This record gives structure tokens, C-alpha cells and sequence, in this order.
């Protein structure tokens, strides 16, 4: 038996689905989203970390000359300075006063803890949303995980549910993502082989274990100062150690829709965006036969109080006939007002009370208790408390019913003016007829 | 390892019409931030180091 619904993608909003299977007493299912996890497909572009600059002891050649050579090492710099005369602590190092050279050599390397302290630059696309849904009905009250696509059917008490494709393509991750430990950053990092000195990615590695390394740190050597053995050089400070203080706060503090961002794996939890279709197949053991249900009849509704507050600020009393005591499914057939309870005990006392939440000055929702139907009309006052620590339990439908006071005044004014206009029309038509016959 | 970090004082909330007023009493430069839970979060971020509202 197929049935379908569409629950809000709102965590902890306990949407209630009503099934009116014609052979059976109705049932209300509660479908509460316990978690969602929107996880992008990630392709790693490269790894960035702090560089190490290797500066060996200078090869000072006393009484002679030396020649530099090229080497296959990142950002490698090598120059031979002629006419050095270095002093060590005990005296001049060379006997030749000017016939000496210093070979100054330096190059960049991946730092020794880049195994442990690195930022991984990713492309993030084609996100898959998984949700944890709590299903309850009758004696069944269970939590299950389902991929939110039109495909992953999941069993609950012998029911099968398909949580159809999320009604949006939105995700908080931009196309380029930088991940670092517990954080995620929306950052248009430069391509591999294209990083610039002192900015993020001034050294780049395709993987952590890659033996190759791109480096562009603006390393330049300069001449040993007169009388000193020092290999003097200038280099732009590590763009990763700049980034680490320039990052600001991560996407976890900036994502829209209240998403909570986590790593390992990179995911956006509990985003409040869009809505989730549901396909529900329910076995005959879940329902109750109409012969066993109570014959709830002559149902009527009166509203004790209503506040259009974010909690269940309305209270109604429903009154009815019944043949037997029992349980009935109860539902509100209009999104203007959501009920708190899914089922109500029916008794020969012939009345019971039901609580609802609404966002409108005068809702005219209609409710059922078992097979019986009635319409509830409320006059709802505004809440006094400006701010609350919880989200709205209603669907935020605010337009008042046409039977409400504001729309009753609108209807009186509109029918007054239109009736006068139609009088003027009828007069003008009868005058133009008579003055045509003349 | 784990590093022990303080917890700042719970700020004095007072609620106005569509406003929360916070009084912030830091002992040391403390990050205050907020965002809207809508489609446009307009995130605010401030290192609060003075006793400020």
C-alpha cells in the first residue's frame, strides 16, 4: 500500500503523516528528522604545509675557486661569492687574502611535521545527503538511517520507507574547499604549480607521501658580509603560517541555514534547507480493522484558547459520540495548524482536549478523530514573549481565514463598494436603454 | 594532547522586540560571533577584550 508525504527538512520538527486506508481505521505516523548529514564528494588537489629551508654550512674554498651546479631540488639557490676572507674565532680562516670563494647554497623542503600539520585543498561537488529519521506509529518507535534519494528503501517494523530526493541542490561548500583538522574553509586556493610566495600554497604537494614538491618561496641568497661565515639569505615567510592566522573563523561559524560543519569526513550536519519527500509502504498488521475501531461520530470542535506562538500555544476540546472506548488517530488536515499529539484516547465521557500550534491570527484548520471530521475556528492572540530558545512548531502560514475578523471586514467593505458600483452600473444601463429608445 | 582552556562568563541576556542584548564581561580577548540561521547569515565576528554591550 503506497502512500506519500513531504516532511520539512527541519531537525526535530515532528511532522505527522495521516494515512486514510479505506479498509481500516486511520493511522497517524510521526516522522521526526533526528540528524542530517550533507557530505560532498571530495577530490584532493594538493597538500600545503610550512616549508623547511635547508641551508648547509658554506663551502669556503681557501686559496682557490669553486663552481656552482644546478640540482633537482625545489626553489634551489646556489651562488659562488669571490673575494671572501672569513674570520673564525681563532683568526682568519684562509691564508690567501682575496683568492678565496664561498659557495652559498640553500633550498626549500617539506617540513618534518608536514606529516601531521598540513592543510588539504579539495574540490567539493555532488554532495549526498544522508538523514537519520525517527519513525513511530502504534507500538513501533524506532530510529533509522536512510540516504535521502528516491532509491534507498529502509525497513521499519515491516514497513518500507523511501525518503525521496532532497528538494534542493544547495550545499554550503563552494566548489573549492580547504580542509584543516576540524575546520573547513571556502577558499579559492591557487592551482597546483601556481602558488605564490607568502600566500597559501607557496609550497604544494599532490599527496602527503609525494616525493615531488612545488615550491615558490622567493628564496634569494646574498653575499656573505665582510669577515663572517654565515650564508646570508632572504625568503618570504611561510604562506601556510600566514594563512593559519589569516584564516578567520571557519565555515562552521558562517554556513547558511544553520549548518554545522564537521570533518573526517567533511560534512554539513543539520542544515534546515528544503524538504524531504517520503514514500511509505505499510503492512496490514500496522492498521486496525474498522470493526475493532471506535465508531466516533458527531465530532465537534471548540477552541479554549489560542496564541499564535512558536510552541503549542492553542488548546481545543473535541466532543463526540462513540460506541466503545479506544484509541483514534487524530490529524489536522490544514498546514495552518499542527497538532501536538498523533493519537487520542476516545471514551464514553464524549470529550477530549487537543493541543495545536499556529502562526495566524485566525486559522480555520479541520481535524479528524478516527473517521469523523470537524472544523476548528480560532481567534488567536499574539504572544507577549519576544524571543524564545526554540524554533517554530508551526508551518508559518499567517494568512487569516476568510471567516476571520480581518477578512470579514474586507468582505464587508468589498461587497459594500462593489454592490454600490453594480447599482451604478444597473442605473447607467437602464438610463442608456431608455435614452436609446427616446 | 588536550589543552585546558577557560570558559568565559555566560553573558547577561535581555530580550527586546527582535533584539537580543548581551553584556560581555571578558577576562581576556574573547571571540564573540553570531550568525542568522536563514539563507543569508550575515556572520558577525569580534574579539571582545573590553567589558562591552
Amino acid at each position: 500500500y503506497e502512500h506519500t508525504a513531504t516532511i520539512p527538512n527541519v531537525v526535530g520538527f515532528p511532522y505527522k503523516a495521516h494515512i486514510e486506508r479505506n479498509g481500516f481505521s486511520p493511522m497517524t505516523l510521526q516522522l521526526e528528522v533526528v540528524e542530517t548529514s550533507l557530505e560532498p564528494t571530495l577530490n584532493l588537489e594538493y597538500i600545503t604545509c610550512e616549508y623547511k629551508t635547508v641551508v648547509p654550512s658554506p663551502f669556503i674554498k681557501c686559496c682557490g675557486t669553486s663552481e656552482c651546479s644546478s640540482k633537482e631540488q625545489p626553489d634551489y639557490q646556489c651562488k659562488v661569492y669571490t673575494g671572501v676572507y672569513p674570520f673564525m674565532w681563532g683568526g682568519a680562516y684562509c691564508f690567501c687574502d682575496s683568492e678565496n670563494t664561498q659557495l652559498s647554497e640553500a633550498y626549500v623542503d617539506r617540513s618534518d611535521v608536514c606529516k601531521h600539520d598540513h592543510a588539504s585543498a579539495y574540490k567539493a561537488h555532488t554532495a549526498s545527503l544522508k538523514a537519520t529519521i525517527r519513525i513511530s506509529y502504534g507500538t513501533i518507535n524506532q530510529t533509522t538511517e536512510a540516504f535521502v534519494n528516491g532509491e534507498h528503501a529502509v525497513n521499519v517494523g515491516g514497513s518500507k520507507f523511501i525518503f525521496g530526493p532532497i528538494s534542493t541542490a544547495w550545499s554550503p561548500f563552494d566548489n573549492k574547499i580547504v580542509v584543516y583538522k576540524d575546520d573547513v574553509y571556502n577558499q579559492d586556493f591557487p592551482p597546483y604549480g601556481s602558488g605564490q610566495p607568502g600566500r597559501f600554497g607557496d609550497i604544494q604537494s599532490r599527496t602527503v607521501e609525494s616525493k615531488d614538491l612545488y615550491a615558490n618561496t622567493a628564496l634569494k641568497l646574498s653575499r656573505p658580509s665582510p669577515g663572517v661565515v654565515h650564508v646570508p639569505y632572504t625568503q618570504t615567510p611561510s604562506g601556510f603560517k600566514y594563512w593559519l592566522k589569516e584564516k578567520g573563523s571557519s565555515l562552521n561559524t558562517k554556513a547558511p541555514f544553520g549548518c554545522k560543519i564537521k570533518t573526517n569526513p567533511v560534512r554539513a550536519m543539520d542544515c534546515a534547507v528544503g524538504s524531504i519527500p517520503v514514500s511509505m509502504d505499510i503492512p496490514d498488521s500496522a492498521f486496525t480493522r474498522v470493526v475493532d475501531a471506535p465508531a466516533v461520530t458527531d465530532l465537534s470542535c471548540q477552541v479554549v484558547v489560542c496564541t499564535h506562538s512558536s510552541d503549542f500555544g492553542g488548546v481545543a476540546t473535541l466532543s463526540y459520540k462513540t460506541d466503545k472506548p479506544g484509541d483514534c488517530a487524530v490529524h489536522s488536515h490544514s498546514n495552518v495548524a499542527t497538532l501536538q499529539e498523533a493519537t487520542v484516547k476516545v471514551k464514553t465521557a464524549g470529550k477530549v482536549t487537543v493541543h495545536f500550534s499556529t502562526a495566524s491570527a485566525s486559522p480555520a484548520f479541520k481535524v479528524s478523530v478516527c473517521d469523523a471530521k470537524t472544523t476548528c475556528t480560532a481567534a488567536c492572540e499574539p504572544p507577549k514573549d519576544h524571543i524564545v530558545p526554540y524554533g517554530a512548531s508551526h508551518n508559518n502560514q499567517v494568512f487569516p481565514d476568510m471567516s476571520g475578523t480581518a477578512m470579514t471586514w474586507v468582505q464587508r467593505l468589498a461587497s459594500g463598494l462593489g454592490g454600490l458600483a453594480l447599482i451604478a452600473v444597473v442605473v447607467l444601463v437602464l438610463v442608456t436603454c431608455i435614452t436609446m429608445r427616446r | 594532547v588536550t589543552c585546558r582552556v577557560p570558559l568565559a562568563r555566560a553573558p547577561d541576556v535581555t530580550y527586546g522586540k527582535k533584539e537580543v542584548t548581551l553584556r560581555l564581561h571578558p577576562d581576556h580577548p574573547t571571540l564573540f560571533s553570531y550568525r542568522s540561521l536563514g539563507a543569508e547569515p550575515h556572520p558577525y565576528e569580534e574579539w571582545v577584550d573590553k567589558f562591552s554591550e
